[PDB]
């Protein structure tokens, strides 16, 4: 499970309210690393996108019941992780309720470190400054059309254990 | 450019360290080499010069770390001190070698030019000499594994240096920094290397009348053995042969002697006697240390086998009782310490006034 | 004004009884630290250093006790640690930097106060390497912890985890200097007495010229521990670099029968007082005769556990009493005598 | 092998049981087990307890509570479950545990 | 063996243990809950097979 | 030794082993993929130095 996200300064990415920037560069990289993947979206994120995403096995983690069939709807975190199963990569893109609930079960974190200064009530949890080590580096410094930065990064965590072998 | 000369800096290093002439000279020439290189960046004129990476090998309390601190005072280029025991391979939860450059940037004020002209002192380099018996199951996050990353960095490779990060993210500029012109000073007390070096130079003893049998007093000190060190010895200790090859100059310190210890107590700018004298005077009492007592302290320190650090044990003990009741008693002007006090058979006299 | 060592010793005698040397070492150390803080401008060429103490005492002597008492009177941030939990860098186990993290929490984010603090790393004797011989395997919990602490004692700038102490919204690692923080170690070092004997006692062998004592004239553990030198600690499994960072070495003495009697009534929170509170909150008075305390002291010496041994003796003597007395009625006070400690007699309960 | 070593742990046994029980603790808590070669973890006449027999006595000392009942610490994950810190809890007070061995030499002891 | 004994010496007497904040109500992201253990009754138990001979 | 020959005794006669599912660019299966070892031809060879004498 990789919690692809941006974590805009003040965690202003925006799910309840339609994405402020709505730039092609952020949607292109997204589509590129999401095609056919079981992206576990949510009700707030479905509100801002709506549009059925070609190929992507959309899973709307909603607190309310499921209505649409084209895009699957799940109610519990157990049902949300059951639909996707054990596939090599799950791009959880749902609401804050979804983001934080799946954080304990995240291995990688495809971040975007956007700079857009907005406000609201939708925020992401904190990220371990040391456990999550950035392995990939790609600079996407703010362009004319791209108002704020969209620097794509990849993170992961690792730890060592001793074995204390004898004879 | 190159305004300071080796002799000039040597007079500044002698104000804090007493002895280790070879170490001082090695550090002096290499420091001047970097300055000469600075004239045209990396001595680009025709033939390109190699690096001057130093390998400081000295016993505990010899002055290894002390040299780095005193040198920074007179230096102008950015200097950052790092400990090899806190570095872990990339990916793990521990620190990464990349952060070493980040520390340097703070001293450099984020100036790429000044940054690549700094000096990196890596203390405790003898602690990552992998000792594992080829398990191969897990990795040595504090052993060989780190060397593989540090080795590629010293030979000259582009480094990932995320900007400072005042805002939430530094935009991962990861400005490449060349380490071919940077000077590295790896130090640490290789406790046990003396035994390794002994075997290579071991004359060999027997049991009969014609053997070479020597008593413990007649043996050789680690300082003398260290002087005969060779690169092969470092490999047995658990270091990659390529790593030691990158460091051509190896500086072997000499175990401090009684005379050296007596000087350290009074001559240095911030000697122990001056340290206690300062706080004793901060309270309003004058302290006098007779030369006779000074030699006594050194004799005891030579038995602790902790170098100059042993001195503080002897002094704190001698003055423990004195320092406990002194703040309460009044009508006291000066105190004189005699050799007998160090032995423990007498109590420091007080000049009541 | 600053407090004098004598004042500190009084605070340390309210809780501890029978350790004069350790009270002085810690008192002068605190005195030095207090003046070393006021004189922060360092208006002199000298660079005042610091001396680290290493309390070595037998089990049940008051090593951890003194550390706790210090926090009561001092004002600067104080912290406690456990070396058994510390592990080398890069493993799931705790890191040495966590210590500063816990110190920051007690410092209220006042970096200046945290830069001048006192730490008490307990169980420092369990991290000792197997032996002076080289280690075949990476002793994550052994040398790794020692070698990792070396820089903290001599001075370095540890990187403390951010978003901690009294600041939740922070991303930039806070820097703190460990050049003005007095780290007071402490351990029990069980088994050192044998190492010390191999140096302080020589000639032991079979023959007419050898030496034999029979354990009757042999020195006690306390005596042997007062002659400890760094050469001995190396055998115990302490790297020479670690001992050098701990110049001061304070040695405790095994409590005596006389001292144990004083510990039962003189201390502020003496064992006896703790039990009396229980009997008193339920509605009964409790007192112990002077002869009773003497018997307890002799039995505790046999257990070889220091003051901890006392609790076993007391609990056993009144075990049955504390089980049936809560149901008894018309009872106002209890009195335990020396006979009850040996079992020949039973406690005489004063009805009323 | 005993806990904290490079070998296997006694909790792995309960991990294999979940693969066959579709990771359903309830069903896994009412299953049968068969530990083969239970005769190779027997002390080699080391009654004095000279060293730690992590392959012998050490393994026996870890099962004393599994056969009786205890809140075992299942390995982090060996199924669909993505996280590791979860450390699924399971009770073994209603889980039969069969143990078979050959005990080569016991025939002499009996005689 | 001895390693587990050396770790409980401070627990049975009192320390500040750090528990991974996962599950339940564990709001702290990395501010590991400090649980004083100076008031927790510990009741160990063992069979001590062979101790009888030592006493004899 | 004898212990090494005891473990292989089972593998050659069927074992549901647990192999880390990695090395094939993040294998979709992440459940310690099993492999039946009751259909793999185990051609165990070796040069028994001395058997010739034993047989004679
Ligand atoms: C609200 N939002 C979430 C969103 C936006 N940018 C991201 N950018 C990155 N890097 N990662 C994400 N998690 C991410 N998520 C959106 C908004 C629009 C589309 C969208 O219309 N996608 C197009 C892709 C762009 C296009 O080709 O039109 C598609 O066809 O699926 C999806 C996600
Ligand atoms: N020649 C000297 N003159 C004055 N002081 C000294 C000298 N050598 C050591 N010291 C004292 O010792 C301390 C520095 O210790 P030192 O740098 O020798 O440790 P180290 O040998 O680097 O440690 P390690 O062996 O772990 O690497 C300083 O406080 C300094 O006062
Ligand atoms: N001198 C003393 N006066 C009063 N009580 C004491 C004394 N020494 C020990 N105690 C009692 O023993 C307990 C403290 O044990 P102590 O601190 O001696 O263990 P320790 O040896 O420090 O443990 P560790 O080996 O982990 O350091 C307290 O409950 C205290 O009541
Ligand atoms: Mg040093
Ligand atoms: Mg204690």
């Amino acid at each position: 499970i990789s919690l692809i996200a941006a974590l805009a300064v003040d965690r202003v990415i925006g799910m309840e309210n339609a994405m402020p920037w709505n730039l092609p560069a952020d949607l292109a990289w997204f589509k590129r690393n999401t095609l056919d993947k079981p992206v576990i979206m949510g009700r707030h994120t479905w509100e801002s996108i709506g549009r059925p995403l070609p190929g992507r096995k959309n899973i709307i983690l909603s607190s309310q019941p499921g209505t649409d069939d084209r895009v699957t709807w799940v109610k519990s975190v157990d049902e949300a992780i059951a639909a996707c199963g054990d596939v090599p990569e799950i791009m959880v893109i749902g609401g804050g309720r979804v983001y934080e609930q799946f954080l304990p079960k995240a291995q990688k974190l495809y971040l975007t470190h956007i700079d857009a200064e907005v406000e609201g009530d939708t925020h992401f949890p904190d990220y371990e400054p040391d456990d999550w080590e950035s392995v990939f580096s790609e600079f996407h410094d703010a362009d004319a059309q791209n108002s704020h930065s969209y620097c794509f990064e990849i993170l992961e965590r690792r730890g060592s254990h001793l074995g204390l072998i004898e004879v | 450019s190159a305004l300071p000369t080796p002799h000039e800096i040597r007079n500044h290093l002698d104000d804090y360290v007493i002895g280790q002439e070879q170490a001082k000279k090695v550090l002096a020439v290499a420091v001047y080499n970097h300055y000469k290189r600075l004239r045209n960046g990396d001595t680009s004129n025709g033939v390109e010069l190699g690096k001057s990476n130093i390998l400081l090998i000295g016993p505990t309390g010899s002055g290894k770390t002390l040299l780095a601190e005193t040198l920074a005072r007179l230096l102008d280029v950015p200097f950052t001190m790092a400990d090899a025991t806190t570095l872990t391979e990339a990916g793990y939860v521990g620190e990464d070698v990349e952060n070493i450059i980040q520390k340097l940037l703070q001293k450099s004020d984020y100036d790429v030019q000044k940054a690549q002209r700094g000096i990196v002192y890596i203390d405790e380099i003898d602690k990552i000499s992998r000792k594992s018996d080829n398990p191969s199951i897990t990795r040595d996050v504090s052993g060989e594994g780190v060397q593989q990353a540090l080795l590629k960095l010293i030979e000259g490779t582009v480094a990932a240096v995320p900007p400072q990060g005042g805002r939430k993210h530094p935009q991962q500029e990861f400005l490449q920094v060349d380490t071919s012109k940077i000077l590295f000073i790896c130090g640490g007390a290789f406790a046990g290397l003396d035994k390794v070096i002994s075997h290579r130079v071991e004359t060999g003893s027997g049991i009969g009348f014609g053997a070479t049998v020597k008593a413990k007093s007649d043996k050789a000190s680690e300082g003398e053995l260290l002087a005969q060190v060779e690169p092969e010895d470092l490999i047995k200790f658990g270091l990659i042969p390529e790593f030691i090859g990158r460091l051509p100059v190896v500086a072997t310190l000499n175990e401090l002697s009684e005379e050296a210890l007596i000087q350290i107590l009074k001559e240095p700018k911030n000697a122990l006697t001056k340290q206690y004298q300062a706080l004793f005077n901060l309270e309003g009492v004058d302290l006098e240390f007779r030369d006779e007592a000074l030699d006594a302290i050194a004799k005891k320190a030579m038995a602790r086998k902790t170098g100059a650090r042993g001195l503080r044990s002897i002094v704190e003990a001698a003055l423990l009782d004195t320092m406990y009741d002194l703040p309460s008693m009044e009508d006291v002007e000066k105190v004189v310490i005699d050799e007998s006090v160090i032995d423990g058979q007498s109590e420091p006299l007080l000049i009541y006034g």
